RNA sequence: UUAGGGUUCGAUUCCGGAGAGGGAGCCUGAGAAAUAGCUACCACUUCUACGGAGGGCAGCAGGCGCGCAAAUUGCCCAAUGUCAAAAAAAAAAGAUGAGGCAGCGAAAAGAAAUAGAGCCGACAGUGCUUUUGCAUUGUCGUUUUCAAUGGGGGAUAUUUAAACCCAUCCAAAAUCGAGUAACAAUUGGAGGACAAGUCUGGUGCCAGCACCCGCGGUAAUUCCAGCUCCAAAAGCGUAUAUUAAUGC
């Protein structure tokens, strides 16, 4: 109306780690003007410019801290090197943020009750 | 008076140790006789079943009737008399109600026309006495 | 079980709470300066009486003891930050003519409305909390923040200001 | 006499109270007061003003 | 808790020791006199078509009892560790009431809302004054008026293992909302000690108050009510113990 509203995303720390076959880049955001938080989505667009990554698939980002007063945003994210490796590598529910996550395993409790019935059989 | 030489120090001691047992200060703490004697066994409440309702007198500079309540402790088995410390609550304390008891004020020495006495009837039925006495709650006879 | 966060008094009532001369003294700043509750004059002594017990401590000491030495300069750096006292100051007996007003003077709620940004002390209360204020570009909405002898001088507004 | 209990509190009157308008509260009441006692006076308390006074009537 | 010297507490997160209903004996193992291992006795206790066979929560929840007194038969191995033949993943993610998370939680502890401002009228103080009048400061008030914001609502969302709490926001094209601000603060006090009544009604040595000194016998500054004011304040009384007060 008398602005746009925009999403900057910086970052400045960066590693490489090639034992992984990671970065691992603290993020900045600041989004001057924008309502409420900064969905991630945005966030993978500006990282995938900044790095020259084809994807944001490969772009996985975790936790966002948002400071006190007016927009600001901090965070940490991870770019991978191929797609095999993020799917290896990286925690399930970072992937299933994605969708590439695995479904859950069936509720404890009924695996320790069955668990403990199976020590009874002899076949 | 005292000793002041560097080898005096056992003297010393000894001297303390004796003259503690002729403060009472002491002996109120350090002795189980008088843990025992106290009828909540030292602790901060007790709970009791109402006996009988026992009209008490006043002593002689202040003339007044005083409402005492006779009651019976479960943890001990022992009597005791206690206060109603509200006035026209003696209707709000009925006989075989479970009832609490407090010490009030000073706890070695009784309570001015009150001979015998230090403790104060708190709560009824768990209900606060002064709630009742100041409408808020009612008494359950449920 | 298993905590290892520690928990601690910032504040005390004063002994015989009925003395009538503490009680002039107390109104007195608690209207004047807009201060919630007495709570918040206490804090402060608290606070005050802390430093003026290792100051006291460290004045006793012979010159060239390492207590005199680093600690002392600590001690006086950050009364030189929020502007207690000025740059003239370095005996620690200066440390110890500081008192309950010189504290509250320099908290967010006073020095707001002494730089000209509301027009009363109850009025500047209200302008922290409603989030309209800033102590450099930072928004603050405590009134018990205690703003830099520098930082005083940079208040301005918030950015989520109408009034800015 | 066991039971003659409550006899005063039985006979009193009750007005039951009376409606009143809410008070300031936080700093805004400790202001109020400040003002009253403090200011638009020559005097502080003390004893020399007094922060309650009543009118006359009746005496003994 | 104490200026100092001291005084008092330690069941309880860390370290060390000991114990697993009460006792004793034993096997295996590098390590045990193990108890969600074994054997026996004793006190209890559960099944059985009664021929027999079992049980040990001072492990987590939960139940009964007890006493003045103390939480959910919740979710998770994501984190932190441990055990293992074991990295992850490859069709293909070991276990863990250790531990983490949430629920309940005014023990304790930190921050902070319940208003803020301009016009008009009344009151008080100070200065000047032709005594008419003016200026400054503070308070209170009307169907007085003006803005702003949280509690709360919601989300383009974000936090988290998943979901909340916090935070950020009410469009970026597009998303809520105060005026008696009913979104209305209480608990103890006002004779003395001790901050606050020359009050008004009721009671009349009765009822009751009172830690203590003392109030009440129709003239109550203390009782029982109302108004008024005071202290602390989202906390405030009461009980008991303990420390200061104590050079008792």
């Amino acid at each position: 109306q008398k602005k746009k509203a925009e999403v900057t995303v910086r970052t400045s720390q960066f590693k490489v780690n090639k034992l992984l076959n990671r970065k691992q880049f603290i993020v900045e955001v600041n989004h001057p003007g924008w309502c409420g938080t900064v969905p991630a989505k945005l966030i993978r667009s500006r990282l995938a410019s900044l790095y020259k990554v084809a994807d944001e698939n490969q772009i996985s980002v975790f936790g966002f801290k948002t400071k006190f007063g007016g927009g600001k945003t901090t965070g940490f994210g991870l770019i991978y090197d191929d797609l095999a490796a993020l799917k290896r590598i990286e925690p399930n529910y970072r992937k299933a943020r994605l969708g590439m996550g695995k479904k859950k395993q069936p509720a404890r409790k009924s695996v320790k009750e069955r668990r403990n019935r199976n020590k009874k059989i002899r076949g | 008076t005292k000793a002041n030489g560097q080898h005096a120090a056992r003297k010393l001691v000894r001297l303390r140790r004796k003259n503690r047992w002729a403060d009472k200060g002491w002996k109120k703490s350090h002795t189980f006789v008088a843990q025992k004697a106290n009828p909540f066994g030292g602790s901060s409440h007790a709970k009791g079943i109402v006996l009988e309702k026992i009209g008490v007198g006043a002593k002689q500079p202040n003339s007044a009737i005083r409402k005492c309540v006779r009651v019976q402790l479960i943890k001990n088995d022992k009597k005791i008399i206690a206060f109603v410390p509200n006035d026209g609550c003696l209707h709000f304390i009925e006989e075989n109600d479970e009832v609490l008891v407090s010490g009030f004020g000073r706890s070695g020495h009784a309570v001015g026309d009150i001979p015998g006495v230090r403790f104060k009837i708190v709560k009824v039925s768990n209900v606060g006495l002064y709630a009742l006495y100041r409408q808020k709650k009612e008494k359950p006879r449920n | 079980m298993r905590n290892y966060n520690n928990f601690n008094r910032v504040w005390k009532a004063p002994r015989r709470p009925f003395e009538k001369e503490r009680l002039d003294r107390e109104m007195k700043l608690c209207g004047q300066y807009g201060l919630r509750c007495k709570r918040e004059i206490w804090r402060v002594n608290m606070t005050l009486s802390k430093m003026r017990r290792t100051a006291r401590l460290l004045l006793t000491l012979p010159e060239n003891h390492p207590r005199r030495q680093l600690e002392g300069s600590a001690i006086m750096r950050r009364c030189h930050d929020y502007g207690f006292l000025e740059e003239e100051k370095d005996k620690l007996d200066y440390v110890l003519s500081l008192t309950v007003p010189d504290i509250l003077e320099r908290r967010l709620q006073t020095v707001v409305f002494k730089h000209g940004l509301a027009k009363s002390v109850h009025h500047a209360r209200v302008l922290i909390l409603q989030r309209h204020i800033a102590v450099a570009k930072q928004i603050v909405t405590i009134p018990s923040f205690i703003v830099r002898v520098s930082s005083e001088h940079h208040i301005a507004f918030a950015d989520a200001s109408p009034f800015g | 006499s066991l039971a003659r209990a409550g006899k005063v509190k039985n006979q009193t009157p009750k007005v039951a109270k009376q409606e009143k308008k809410k008070q300031p509260r936080g700093r805004a009441f400790k202001r109020l007061k400040y003002t009253q006692r403090y200011l638009a006076k020559t005097l502080k308390p003390g004893e020399k003003l007094h922060m309650n006074k009543q009118p006359p009537g009746k005496a003994g």
